DNA sequence: CTCTAGACTCGACCTAGCAGATCTCGAGTCTAGAAATTCG
DNA sequence: CGAATTTCTAGACTCGAGATCAGCAGCTGCTAGGTCGAGTCTAGAG
């Protein structure tokens, strides 16, 4: 039998939203290690992974390893509901047909139980590779998203180019011409408002913003996003979860037309 | 359609061989109407089309007609430059083009301006669109161009675009001819008539145009009162009263008058007093009872316009004076002369006493005995009232019973199958046409007498105009009478000879109102006659001819008569909550009086599944 | 070539705000004495007028006289993405369809460059009429938009009275009638707070209060609005741009037979 | 000459909005024990009943007992006008059909006045009958709040089997059950968390929770709730207006024969 | 013998449809913008 | 105090029913159906 106390209960809830507007289904491999998900997106074209290690947890045993699945649009509306400073220990039974709830209160006076539906779904393991990038950037993350919605005014898709004193975000959309670059500056001793950029070889892809805007929605996990790109390589946007773990985010590039043709 | 290339052509070409008619068109609509002839014959469908159409702003792009071409615009420029169909050009008038304007760009309008809630209906979006009209003190707040409702109409044509319309002159001219063409279908071949034009039915251009503001008029309070809007109404009838008012001293009517009856249809007054008819109904039904108390006396007053309308104010004074406005001391003089006048007859009477009846036998008017006492009387003999069952819906189970088949009915075939299973197996129903048809086939030519004036004024009459007055058979007393004793003397084998030979001599000849569905097939009516003979029909047609206009119908719907078996089976379809009328047995009790076979055909109330009870 | 540097970017930011939805197309009249911008709505009912002087620039220099027609909502989709403490470095060259818009960091980390399109407009010599006001109100703009706004409900056209009493603001609809009138500052030195009212005749007029809320957008830019009224005269509405100038709101009274049919 | 003065303007404005979405018009019983209103709901299943005390008004005074037909939903938006510390002075006159507001700012800046239209309404009287009930409890406002809106998204038919040790409000549906168990807390030094339950018979029935959410509606005018229960008689739902008045709601139990239809 | 309330009846009273396709439309539903709120 | 969160509100999209149109129906009177005030029958009390 799982049970899994976490005191942070506001990290656990506010992974949700990130996962709700592109997964529904998802299945939680859970092991002595931690938690770990692994899903292909419902577009089939971005890949989001999920991975929390077991000693985040004030509380945490599992004797046996499961691969189980909910919809995450139903967790997350019971999730709405609980408060942000709350004590949860989320614990479910060796035979996997229910979840149970076991939200508590920081003055340990209301205590409410919630069952959820569990269901079945086919575990696709699918192999990611690890592999050295070729610019590497870390810049907070709530300016990240700020860029963001600004560009997609303009188009849906943004240059993106590793350069010597930053990137070059180029947005072309009807309208106009949208072009942001940052200085790099690594002077500060804040390095959450800081930016530091690896050069290995300058490369230069577009991504679509609907994906971006979606990626986005992880900001507050931590207040900086490291991106890490590479030629013909899907970009990573990984969130650092406290110390309790990580989360990262693949999507494909896409494929240039000859539109100069 | 080649229907209408034809029609509207022969309407025309037709409408040419009268010198009245060029008599009372000037030479400057005669050249408007050559100018048409002289137009390109795949021009014509385009004017034609549009002319039986409503007459709005619309815009080709909304238009289909493709039987011209995909591209007939250069007939469009044709017949523009013919100075019919007036395009965009002249349009300075904001609500013609908010009407042609439609509601999504009208939205979309309304979005690009600040004005309150836009978002609402058609109507109330246009008139606020309208009180935009209202400015030239804010628009000359700088320079003055108070044309703020130009560039709302010239935001909307760059909405709309183009338009076409047509001037109100051609429209005007072409509906006098097809009204002169009218007066009171190519395919149609008319009967052996030839034709009796004698007299002009008017007396003036000038008259004529009064009826066409008229008919224009009667046809708009027609749709006043599916409206509920008689107010509208009135005010314009008081100006048509008005217009009555001022021609009320014109020697126009005097000359119809001097016409006929027949050709009284319609007259100056007549027409207003049919507007001042409707006004009347128009009064009542906004309860302003007394005032169409007042009309129908001015009304009563006069009798010779359509001698048939003096009975009907009658029955108006009593509707008036009992059901809303309880006013006895007139309304027992109004009965009184109601069931003397002698346009008041049949079943327009036969009410009135049973109205006299009912109405003395209240309490109300139950002192007024002794005012009372002139009561006619009409002792009836009720006819044997064979009351049967049958399926309703109606629904029929006609055949085996092994086939209960639904197949949607009426009242007759649930009589129609009891009485052919009791040997009468033809007669289908049919009222009084058939007599009629009887009447037509043997008396054609006398019927179609000619030399009398405007018999057959038209070039397309089969009806002689006076076959609802009685002046038909006064006309004719003696004619008819030999020839309708001939027939009350001719054996069935006679019968024949006429049914069959004036069946052949007007086969595809508009008969009139005549029904050759009536008679099936020729040798069943010849059939028919062998089975009829002398006083049986000829009785009927003494009662038909004077007693016209209120006689119609009323007779035994069924027929059933036996083909071979010469007796027929005569019926009134009746049933539960249901009753003979006053004039109904009045057909029946002379028929009953000449031993006619007439069966009053009850018919108790059967459903689907009642006869699943048994 | 024109080049304008102004400290204070929440100003430019602010003035679009009004300008927003009340005009969407003008000539932007630039000279070397200063901004003055002037132009006309599409229902022909309201004039706006700014007199933005050179003195209020932080650097201002206008080598020749410029008058150039740019879209409205494509400005306003661009102050929305500046901070409201950015410094504004406005650069219009002679004849290249290019407004170089700068917002410079205060941090001076980020750099922020944005260029639109020019589109080509039309002038018509608006005229001013200068004209005396017998009924002058000067009263703070925040409670200026509560009354305007809160008269809105209750009907659609406002009878102004110049009373010397207090000034009354009365509205009239379905719903009943509600008047509201204040009283002359006295005693509160506060020039948020006065209510100093200038009398000269009372005058009754009569408008649109489709307009007001419009008119109310600049209450960020002052805290005090002024009024003017005289017979048969438009209302004026002038907010005080600190020293760098004035904007006022013209608006011409509504006929009183609109009302009549 | 009816008059009401209350300074506290928010309780007030707090009433309005919570009849709003129940009842269309009512009628006002006013007397000089107080104002008190009756009125069954337009959807003629609850009813609502009302009474202020005369002396909780700072200043209370009634000639004679009037009973006024009002439009109940256009009462509001006047009283939206209404600020949250403003010193209302409900006044009626004679015999005429208008009542008088004033709103006064607490600085004696603005003065609000506006005026409504009264109709005629028939004064139809219910019988109140006064018994004890079977599961009473004071509970939270802001507790149940949620409750009748988390449980929303289970079902509309709760079947409450109040108990010894605290609540059962289950519920259910296509999608599962809702089943919150709260316990009964005695040992609480305010008395703003006391959830004391007096037993005598427990009762098992039913209700809609259409209603329940509606009921919820009057949450800011106190925090502590008497709601109790008997078998087959209405639900009571009692607010304490402050030391001002009290707001008691009724609604009938749901007959669970239509539950196995 | 007479006055009054309720059921059966009967005779008066009033109203829609014609004929299939075609737009047109008018309410019903959702989600993004607008805005209060509220906390560290 | 700013931003997130939640709520509120209006603008956009769906559907099914209402109105109209054209080439012909309207012959308008029988049928069905819901209605109403008065007449009539009966039961209980005087």
């Amino acid at each position: 039998m799982f049970e899994a106390r976490l005191v942070q209960g506001s990290i656990l809830k506010k992974v949700l939203e990130a996962l709700k507007d592109l997964i529904n289904e998802a299945c939680w491999d859970i092991s002595s290690s931690g938690v770990n998900l692994q899903s292909m997106d419902s577009s089939h074209v971005s890949l989001v992974q999920l991975t929390l290690r077991s000693e985040g947890f004030d509380t945490y045993r599992c004797d046996r390893n499961l691969a189980m699945g909910v919809n995450l649009t139903s967790m997350s509306k019971i999730l709405k509901c609980a408060g942000n400073e709350d004590i949860i220990t989320l614990r479910a039974e060796d035979n996997a047909d229910t979840l149970a709830l076991v939200f508590e209160a920081p003055n340990q006076e209301k205590v409410s139980d919630y069952e959820m539906k569990l269901m079945d779904l086919d575990v696709e393991q699918l192999g990611i590779p690890e592999q050295e990038y070729s610019c590497v950037v870390k810049m907070p993350s709530g300016e990240f998203a700020r860029i963001c919605r600004d560009l997609s005014h303009i188009g849906d898709a943004v240059v993106i180019s590793c350069a010597k004193d930053g990137v070059k975000f180029s947005a072309s959309g009807e309208l106009g011409n949208g072009n942001i670059k940052l200085s790099q500056t690594s002077n500060v001793d804040k390095e959450e408002e800081a930016v530091t950029i690896e050069m290995n070889e300058p490369v230069q892809l577009t991504f679509a913003l609907r994906y971006l805007n979606f990626f986005t929605k992880a900001t507050p996990l931590s207040s900086t996003v490291t991106l890490s790109m590479s030629a013909d390589v899907p970009l990573v946007v990984e969130y650092k979860i406290a110390d309790m773990g990580h989360l990262k985010y693949y999507l494909a590039p896409k494929i240039e037309d000859e539109e100069g043709s | 359609h080649p229907y209408y290339l034809r029609s509207f052509l022969v309407v025309l070409k037709t409408v040419l061989e009268n010198e009245d008619d060029m008599l009372l068109f000037d030479e400057q609509e005669k050249g408007i109407v050559t100018k048409f002839y002289q137009l390109s014959a795949t021009g014509q469908k385009l004017y034609v089309r549009l002319f039986q159409r409503k007459l709005s702003w619309i815009k080709m792009t909304k238009l289909e007609y493709e039987e011209i071409a995909l591209d007939l615009t250069p007939v469009i420029e044709e017949l523009t430059n013919a100075g019919f169909l007036q395009t965009e050009s002249e349009l300075q008038e904001l609500s013609e083009v908010l009407e042609l304007l439609s509601a999504p760009e009208l939205k979309s309008l309304a979005k690009t301006f600040h004005l309150v809630n836009p978002n609402g209906q058609k109507q109330q979006l246009v008139d606020a669109f309208l009180k935009l009209a209202k400015q030239h003190s804010v628009c000359t707040w700088g320079k003055n161009k108070p044309g703020i409702g130009a560039v709302i109409l010239k935001r909307a044509k760059a909405l709309a675009g183009q338009s076409v319309r047509i001037c109100k002159g051609p429209r005007a001219v072409f509906s006098r001819i097809l009204l002169l063409f009218s007066l009171t279908l190519g395919r149609m071949e008319f009967p052996s008539y030839t034709i009796n034009r004698k007299t002009h039915i008017f007396q003036d251009r000038d008259d004529l145009i009064r009826y066409a503001a008229a008919t224009h008029m009667l046809s708009d309070i027609s749709s006043a009162m599916a409206n509920g809007n008689w107010e509208e109404a009135k005010e314009l009838a008081q100006c048509a009263k008005r217009d009555w008012n001022r021609l009320k001293n014109h020697p126009s009517l005097r000359c119809h008058e001097d016409l006929p009856l027949f050709l009284r249809c319609f007259t100056v007054g007549w027409i207003y007093t049919r507007i001042l008819s409707r006004f009347v109904e128009i009064l009542q039904r906004l309860h302003m009872y007394e005032e169409a108390v007042r009309e129908l006396e001015s009304l009563l007053s006069q009798r010779i316009y359509c001698p048939d309308s003096r009975g009907r104010w009658w029955d108006r004074l009593a509707l008036n004076l009992h059901q809303h406005l309880k006013r006895l001391e007139p309304t027992i003089k109004c009965i009184t002369e109601g069931l003397a006048d002698p346009e008041v007859r049949t079943g327009h009477r036969l009410s009135l006493y049973q109205r006299a009846v009912r109405l003395r036998e209240s309490p109300s008017c139950k002192k007024f005995k002794h005012l009372f006492q002139q009561l006619p009387e009409m002792a009836v003999q009720d006819v044997k009232h064979v009351t049967i069952t049958g399926r309703l819906c109606f629904v029929m189970e006609a055949g085996e019973a092994a086939d209960p088949t639904t197949v949607l009915c009426s009242v007759e075939e649930l009589a129609l199958a009891h009485y052919r299973r009791s040997g009468f197996d033809q007669g289908i129903h049919g009222e009084g046409s058939t007599f009629s048809t009887l009447y037509g086939l043997l008396l054609w030519d006398i019927i179609f007498m000619d030399g009398i004036p405007d018999v057959f004024r038209n070039a397309c009459q089969a009806f002689p105009l006076d076959l609802c007055t009685d002046s038909f058979f006064t006309s004719r007393r003696p004619a008819l009478e030999a020839r309708l004793q001939l027939i009350h003397d001719a054996p069935e084998e006679s019968l024949r000879a006429w049914v069959a030979a004036t069946w052949h001599e007007q086969e595809g000849r508009v008969a009139s109102l005549v029904s050759w569905d009536r008679f099936t097939s020729l040798q069943q009516a010849q059939d028919l006659v062998s089975c009829l003979g002398g006083p049986v029909l000829s009785g009927v047609c003494r009662h038909l001819a004077a007693d016209f206009r209120h006689c119609r119908g009323g007779l035994p719907d069924l027929v059933v008569w036996n083909s071979q078996s010469r007796h027929f089976k005569l019926v009134e379809v009746k049933g539960p909550n249901d009753r003979l009328s006053h004039k109904q047995m009045i057909w029946l009790a002379e028929l009953q009086k000449l031993g006619a076979e007439v069966e009053v055909c009850h018919v108790v109330a059967v459903g689907a599944k009642s006869q699943s009870l048994s």
